[PDB]
């Protein structure tokens, strides 16, 4: 039962980030090809369709009536060393001999130091004020936001 | 010890030395940071009775999964309440006697998708420092024919025909 | 090393292929995780601990650094139109004033001859419009 | 056709206000803070600040385009607004 | 002919204070502490007051 839905989850995801891999394909390929005559619109467009479309729609079939990708673990079964013509045809075009490397490259979740930088400066930034100005902050916040939304739901009327 | 993701554990000097149980006693030297010295295992390992010290003392035990011969063997942790009841902690495998965590599934995709952002991120606030406007010139980046010509036109032809070409 | 010639808009390139290789990388990880060969999947129940309040303090600066971006570019934006408007059409006016214009297509044409005011000459007129403010 | 170009201006006049309505609107939806689940503090904060910045590019981009409308509405009164030639004519 | 053309003329500066209204009504959303909600709502009426006479 959660396996089928696990598997619609992978399927789905999959068809998210192929997707958006299909946009950032057409869009390098367009800065290449096509360089001229390059307005500022054409690439805002670009980015505003390829960023909006497939980050919320990565978010939206993320967040919702989804099994916790938590509990699941991904490990590997064989290693052989050898040139898998089944495996070059699974991954397309990429994903050469199935050896020591390419799961120690592949499972790897320590981001880019620079992040991890920008991480250690976000704990710094936890330092300051907490629990009573982060309440209050996040209470107001909400109440003036859903009072905007309210103004314009109301406006749009 | 913050992210036990991010480390790697290896000892070179028994790397020569392994065998089945030889990777679960290769696990077992001292001085990994993801096997425990808490675990019920060194307890096994301390007076005798490794077969049945599993299963007797109830707790966290480090089960092998899979043997491929060369490199490949799963060391797999799980929680015990009785016999015949296993519950699974954490995930190891070794590739080349050397130990990895095995992540998440989420993990995964949140730690690539955040990348993701963060390149177009740096690529769209580059993007939108070069655009310049006006409203007279739009946008930019910081960075005849007389019509008695076909008269002549056809005096080419003529010329052409009448003189060719000759590489 | 060298690309076909596109010497500016190389490094949104990089930051851009770059993202195509974690985005291949999440493609090729999750095909090979959906086929039980080569990669297989375990179901673990395991916790974490969060040692600070990370939601309510990440969320708060991150909203706020977010929203101070989002007014930069807008409020940029705001005062470079006010620059941008403190020329053409008040010259379309003088030249629409003085002589007899139209537009045909997107071109911009104007009479020069006689035939408005009655002359019979077999030759028209036309003058084009050009923006150079304003050229004919 | 000259009906042709005014229904033009009207739809272009009409896409660009919705589209400053509904970034505005939507970064305000942005703006609220919810709970997480299954999103990863960093990566949600990463996405949220991405959107925010292209609504306000669209925002821009879509004043920019009204700026285009006006201008191209002064054309059209300039060169075919049949009363003020004659006034102008007969001055 | 001045008229319809201060008219748009008028409408131009109005597209800009459509933009800097957004832009005034998210500065003051950004702020750790933002008193003037009232302040706020007016300049959400502004805005809104502009595009819609825009």
């Amino acid at each position: 039962r959660e396996e089928k839905q696990l598997e619609a989850s992978l399927d789905a995801l999959l068809s998210q980030v192929a997707d958006l891999k299909n946009s950032l394909g057409s869009f390098i390929c367009k800065l290449e090809n096509e360089y001229g005559r390059l307005t500022w619109p054409s690439v805002l467009d670009s980015f505003a369709l390829l960023s909006g479309q497939l980050n919320t729609l990565n978010k939206v079939l993320k967040h919702e009536k989804t099994p916790l990708f938590r509990n699941q673990v991904i490990i590997p079964l064989v290693l052989s060393p050898d040139r898998d013509e089944d495996l070059m045809r699974q991954t397309e075009g990429r994903v050469p001999v199935f050896s020591h490397e390419v799961v120690p490259d592949h499972l790897r979740t320590k981001p880019d130091p620079e992040v991890e930088e920008q991480e250690k400066q976000l704990t710094t930034d936890a330092a300051r004020i907490g629990a009573d100005a982060a309440q209050k902050q996040i209470q107001s916040l909400n109440k003036m936001c859903s009072n905007l939304l309210e103004k314009i739901s109301k406006e749009e009327r | 010890r913050d992210n036990l993701l991010g480390i790697s554990w290896v000892d070179s000097s028994w790397i020569p030395i392994l065998n089945s149980g030889s990777v679960l006693d290769y696990f077992s030297e001292r001085s990994n940071p993801f096997y425990d010295r808490t675990c019920n295992n060194e307890v096994v390992k301390m007076q005798r009775l490794t077969l049945e010290h599993l299963n007797q003392m109830v707790g966290i035990e480090y089960i092998l999964l899979h043997a491929q011969e060369p490199i490949l063997f799963i060391i797999r942790k799980q929680q015990r309440q009785s016999p015949a009841q296993v519950i699974p902690l954490a995930d190891y495998y070794i590739i080349a006697g050397v130990i990895y965590q095995a992540p998440d599934l989420g993990s995964v995709i949140n730690s690539r998708v955040l990348t993701a952002v963060h390149g177009i991120q740096s690529a769209f606030d580059e993007a939108m420092s070069y655009c310049r406007y006006h409203p007279s010139k739009g946008y930019w980046w910081h960075f005849s024919s007389i019509f008695q010509r076909q008269r002549v036109d056809a005096l080419l032809l003529d010329l052409r025909q009448k003189f060719p070409p000759k590489f | 090393k060298f690309q076909p010639s596109l010497w500016p808009w190389d490094s949104v390139r990089n930051n851009l292929r770059s993202a195509l290789t974690e985005m291949c990388v999440l493609y090729d990880v999750l095909s090979i995780v959906r086929d039980k060969k080569f990669m297989t999947l375990d179901p673990v129940s395991q916790d974490a601990l969060p040692p600070k309040q990370n939601p309510q303090t990440l969320q708060l600066i991150s909203k706020k650094k977010s929203l101070a971006g989002a007014a930069q570019i807008l409020l940029k934006g705001a005062e470079r139109l006010t620059k941008s408007v403190t020329d053409f059409n008040s010259e379309l006016l003088r030249l629409r004033q003085h002589w007899k214009l139209r537009k045909v297509g997107d071109k911009i044409l104007g009479d020069l001859s006689y035939r408005s005011a009655g002359s019979l000459f077999p030759h028209h007129g036309t003058f084009e419009v050009i923006k150079n403010p304003l050229d004919v | 056709s000259k009906e042709t170009l005014l229904q033009s201006y009207n739809k272009r006049l009409k896409d660009d206000i919705k589209s400053i309505m509904d970034n505005f609107t939507e970064i305000i939806k942005t703006a609220k803070i919810e709970d997480e689940t299954q999103v990863s503090r960093a990566t949600q904060g990463e996405q949220d600040n991405y959107e925010m910045h292209v609504r306000a590019a669209n925002i821009v981009r879509a004043g920019e385009s009204l700026m285009k409308l006006v201008s191209d509405l002064k054309q059209f009164l300039i060169l075919n607004d049949f009363p003020s030639v004659n006034e102008a004519i007969d001055q | 002919l001045a008229n319809e053309r201060l008219r748009a003329l008028e409408d131009i500066e109005r597209e800009i204070g459509a933009i800097l209204q957004n832009a005034g009504t998210v500065i003051l959303e950004l702020s750790k502490e933002k008193t003037n909600e009232r302040l706020l709502d007016r300049q959400a009426a502004a805005f809104t007051a502009s595009v819609q006479h825009v």
